[PDB]
């Protein structure tokens, strides 16, 4: 009975991979629009840049 | 005769001075006293003063 038990706890074991995978999947594109996010912060805070460039 | 050469050499420097500006910011034409580019990725600038030639 033990022996059969384990199944279910390999079962859920592999869907909390599943889910951490999903989470990575998002946390990619996160990343790259927080990358981009910063650029054009950084990018903004030049005085030397005319108001439709920051706008 | 020379001064109204004079005259007009100074109305000719006065709007070359206003012309002198690049997308719609300059460094020449008085309008502002300092323009601060970026130095490094944090933000620091590299601050590069005014010269009014008008």
């Amino acid at each position: 009975a033990t022996a059969s038990s384990l199944n279910s706890v390999k079962d859920s074991l592999q869907r909390g991979q599943s889910t951490i995978d999903v989470a990575l999947a998002a946390g990619d594109t996160i990343t790259d629009l927080l990358t981009k996010m910063k650029e054009k912060a950084l990018a903004a805070s030049d005085t030397s840049l005319n108001t439709a460039s920051f706008n | 005769a020379l001064k109204a050469d004079f005259e007009s050499l100074r109305d000719q420097l006065q709007k070359a001075a206003t012309n002198a500006k690049f997308n719609g910011v300059s460094l020449a034409d008085g309008s502002t006293t300092k323009l601060s580019f970026l130095a490094n990725e944090d933000g620091s600038n590299f601050t590069v003063t005014a010269q009014t030639l008008s």
